[PDB]
Formats: C-alpha cells, sequence, structure tokens
RNA sequence: UUGGGACCGAGUAUUGCAAUUAUUGGUCGCGCAACGAGGAAUGUCUCGUAGGCGCAGCUCAUCAAACUGUGCCGAUUACGUCC
RNA sequence: UCCUUGUUUUGCGCAAGGUGAGAUUUUGGGCAACAGCAGGUCUGUGAUGCUCCUCAAUGUUCUGGGCGACACGCGCACUACAA
C-alpha cells in the first residue's frame, strides 16, 4: 500500500486544492495521475474535453512549431521544473496556483463583429466556461515561447513567472492585459 | 469586477449566423432571495454552452439582441 | 534501357519485377492476372 | 400586355371610380392610390415582456392596476416597401388568387 | 555565432559504352554569403488526424529536395452555421 | 438490439446513456447512372482517315559530338534549408 488510495504528482497533493471560482467547476477538475502525459483519446464529443484537469490540457497545448520538437515527453520535463519553481516562490503547493491563474487570466466578457449594413456592430457577449479555461491556457503558454524566442536566458522559468503574476492579477502576465483591454471595450459599449 | 453566477436554464435557441455565437438564457441563482424582477436575463455567449453550466456575469439587465 | 514489346524506348519503360507493360499501358493491355479492388 | 392580375393589384373594381386619392408611405414618402397601397394594422407594445415585469414592480396604479396601453396605427406601405421587408412575398399561381379579406 | 548553408579552389577513389565538378556515401578551404519567423495576398486538415520524423520501393551506367507505400512521436480548437 | 419508459400525435425516426473490441452509410478505401465538353492524348500501340517526309532520307542508324540543363540577376508555379 501507500500508492493505492494516495495520489500524488510525486510529492504534490490534491487534498489542499480547492476550485477558486464557482463559475468554473465542471471545466476545472483535479489531477490524480503522476504525470500529465497523455495516451488516451481526448476528443470525440462536444464536451468530453472537460472530463480531465487543466494540467493535462495545458501541458499538451504548451508549445507547437515543430522542427524536430520532442512533443509530450519533452513538455513533461519542463512541467517538473516549473512546479518546483512556483512552489518555492508562492511558498505554497504549485498545483493550486495553476488552478487560480487559469481562472484569473481568462477574459470573462468579449465583444464581436456581428453587425451588417456594410458596417460592424459590437455587443457585450459573455464568455462561456470552457472558453475561459481554453483561452487563458493558450495566452499564458503563447507568452512563454515569445519570452525565450531570442530573449532572456530562461528555459522553464518564464512559465513559473507568468503563472505567478497571473494569479496575482498583476499586468506583467500576457494573459492579464488581454482580459483588461477586452473588458474596456465590452463594458464601455453594449 | 462583479462575478455573479447564473445557471443556464435552457438553450434559448440559435441567434447569430457566424457559427460562433449563440444566444442563451441565464437564470440568477446569485440571489439569496433579494428582489429581482428581471428575473431571467437573455445573454449572448461566446463558444459552446450546455444546460446547468454556471458562469460569471460582468453585467446585469441585459436584453441581448434588442432591435440592433 | 530498351523495351521488347515496343522499340520506342521512350514513353517510359517498366522493368519492375521483370516485365514491360508500360510501353503498352497495362490498363489497355491486361490479362496479366492483376486486379484492382482497393 | 398580358393581364397578370384581374383587379390589377387594386381593390378598385373596373367601371366605377377610375380615381382614388393618393396616400403617403411611412417608409420612403412614396405616393400611390389608396386601393393599391398595402394596409396593415400593427398593435405595437409600449414595453417588451422582459421590461414589463420590472416596471410593473415599481408600479402600484398601473401595470397590475390597469392593463398597459398600446400604440395603435394604420400603416399604408408602397409595393416596393412591403416586399423589401418581406411582409408581402411572391406566391405561386394558385395562391396569388387567394384573399383573406380584411381579417388577419 | 560555435545558428545556417550557397558559392569557390586544390586532391582522390568509386560507376560506366563514353564524362566534360555526371560520379560524391569523401577529405578541407571560403562561412565574418544569405536569412532573425518575414507587407498585401493565400493554401488544408475536426483524430490517431494535423504537425514532426525516418525507412524502403519506384526511375536505372550512375544521382531523388520528386513520386508511391509502410512505420514511429502525436496535439490545440470546433463538433456549428450558411454569412 | 436494449434502455432512458426522454424525444416519438401512429409512422419514418431523433438524442443521451448502456451492454460491449467497436456506436452508424460499423470504420477506411475501391467501383458507379444519365446527359455531355468541339477538355487532353495522332511522341503508348500492329488504333487509325489524308498527305507531308520517301534516298545530298530529313525516314533510319548500339555512328560520333551537341541540345532539351543557357543566366540581363527578370516574373510565376511547385520543392527543400534556415534564422
Amino acid at each position: 500500500m501507500s500508492a493505492k488510495a494516495p495520489k500524488l504528482f510525486n510529492k504534490w497533493s490534491y487534498e489542499n486544492l480547492q476550485t477558486t471560482e464557482i463559475a468554473l467547476s465542471d471545466h476545472i477538475s483535479k489531477t490524480a495521475t503522476y504525470v500529465p502525459h497523455s495516451a488516451g483519446r481526448w476528443q470525440k464529443k462536444r464536451f468530453r474535453k472537460a472530463r480531465i484537469p487543466i494540467v493535462e490540457r495545458l501541458t499538451n497545448g504548451l508549445m507547437f512549431k515543430g522542427r524536430g520538437n520532442g512533443k509530450k515527453l519533452q513538455a513533461v520535463r519542463l512541467v517538473k521544473h516549473t512546479l518546483e519553481i512556483i512552489h518555492l516562490l508562492t511558498d505554497q503547493n504549485p498545483l493550486q496556483v495553476v488552478i487560480d491563474a487559469v481562472s484569473k487570466g481568462a477574459p470573462r466578457e468579449d465583444s464581436t463583429r456581428v453587425g451588417s449594413g456594410g458596417v460592424v456592430r459590437r455587443q457585450a457577449v459573455d464568455v462561456s466556461p470552457m472558453r475561459r479555461v481554453n483561452e487563458a491556457i493558450y495566452l499564458m503558454c503563447k507568452g512563454a515561447r515569445e519570452a525565450a524566442f531570442r530573449n532572456l536566458k530562461t528555459l522553464p522559468e518564464c512559465l513559473a513567472d507568468e503563472i505567478v503574476n497571473a494569479s496575482k492579477g498583476s499586468s506583467n502576465s500576457y494573459a492579464i492585459k488581454k482580459k483588461d483591454e477586452v473588458e474596456r471595450v465590452a463594458k464601455a459599449n453594449r | 469586477d462583479q462575478a455573479q453566477v447564473g445557471l443556464i436554464i435552457k438553450v434559448l435557441g440559435r441567434t447569430g449566423s457566424r457559427g460562433n455565437v449563440t444566444q442563451v438564457r441565464v437564470r440568477l441563482m446569485a440571489e439569496e432571495g433579494s428582489p429581482d424582477a428581471n428575473r431571467t436575463i437573455v445573454r449572448n455567449v461566446k463558444g459552446p454552452c450546455k444546460e446547468g453550466d454556471m458562469l460569471s456575469l460582468m453585467e446585469t439587465e441585459r436584453e441581448a439582441r434588442r432591435l440592433r | 534501357r530498351h523495351c521488347v514489346i515496343c522499340s520506342n524506348q521512350k514513353a517510359v519503360i517498366r522493368k519492375y519485377e521483370l516485365n514491360v507493360c508500360r510501353q503498352c499501358f497495362r490498363e489497355n493491355a491486361a490479362n496479366i492476372g492483376f486486379s484492382k479492388l482497393r | 400586355m398580358t393581364t397578370k392580375r384581374r383587379n390589377h393589384g387594386r381593390a378598385k373594381p373596373p367601371c366605377s371610380r377610375g380615381r382614388t386619392r393618393p396616400v403617403h408611405c411611412f417608409n420612403c414618402g412614396r405616393l400611390a392610390p389608396k386601393d393599391k397601397a398595402v394596409g396593415r394594422f400593427v398593435v405595437r407594445r409600449m414595453l417588451d415582456q422582459a421590461s414589463a415585469r420590472d416596471v410593473a414592480e415599481a408600479s402600484n396604479v398601473y401595470g397590475a392596476g390597469f392593463p398597459m396601453p398600446k400604440l395603435y396605427m394604420k400603416q399604408r406601405f408602397c409595393i416596393a416597401c412591403a416586399i423589401h421587408s418581406r411582409t408581402v412575398r411572391a406566391r405561386p399561381t394558385d395562391m396569388r388568387k387567394r384573399r383573406f379579406t380584411t381579417k388577419v
């Protein structure tokens, strides 16, 4: 025993975690698996993508732009490091920081083109739960690639930085500024 | 912000034409028995939705479509 | 190379698996036992 | 040329009038004879249902107290006018001859 | 640039009926020659797919950035509308 | 097929879940009607009309050599290598 009922990443515990928002609780789920490495079929149906945690989803959408890129196993190698970094910076379980950052970097309202007459018109359009999740993830992990693109000296560390500042609502993060500026058009025009 | 939950009470139907946005109805479960005569606002939504989904509302008193 | 069911030597010679049937195209010149089903 | 319509798109019968007064449009200001012009009756609400609730809350002497009035109008439209907002549409032969009289 | 190769000179072996950089899996120069994800425009795929990667067949003196087939690593979004 | 006893006015059927290796044109391919286009192919053929080449033949040649591959740094299509 001691790995039957107990579930870890390898030292990070899922008891501590709580879903930060109450808007999201069926698109944010908890991890139990010891790596976020995928091997299943992850899509076949409109919602079957929300049966799984944010961790797995994030690690898969972490980077693209192939040339001989090592995909999943490589991504997992960076996950490990970034969790340790986030842990000692927040002085708290890194997992629960991820839970927060995905929610608080997400745009919660949008506005779209939908008008006609040779002209566009914008209205306040609420962001759906799954979209808050997805959009947040993509923006955060877009930031990463751009930060290391010719720049910094940091390899995993930029991810940890972003996830911290996102959870704080600080506008250093690539995700936060998007939520901000979009809502300045979508709550200033209806 | 304001984060005000509501349950998608039903799929109101299809509005828009892009294949992007749907128009759906939100019921307030945010209230604790505070007066609301609104009482279920229609809201335009971005991306896929499903019934019983909670979502935060940044706005209230929305009639969505209007005449425009 | 060169072909034995034409003397053209051009319009392309098959020598795959020791046969020529592409100086007389095999669609026209079948009954070699081949079939297409997939 | 060909008699497309027997009554000629009019409620005016042959050999009676030959002249019926012009009437303006509430769209483009076009004039046409009254009989040709396309009448509808609107019965337009002064509040949406969604807002009706909210206002009837704040009311005591109105809403619940008396049923809300509506703006009534007659709307005489031009031909082109009607068709473009698709409240009159083209119909097959068998149907074009049908009328519903002045009832809705 | 120690990231990339494309030009350029010298040597040698291999293939062949015949090589005239044919050879090229090779040495070792030039790299400090381009190019830093690249205006307008525009392509095609919703799942073991896209993308990434390699091998063989094919042609046949000799060469595959091509074509055809097998395998490996393997997602994000959408699962709606008709504009 | 069953089941949700939902949706199904009875029908044709629809959705979710279930059993299950596998949920509907099982899955992926291959074949395919009728009407045609002055599409392409006379350098695939012993598949061909006519009329051109028919001997200083241009046809034809294990004949020799050359071309199709050229470079004002010119446009386009497709490919591959990178930052």
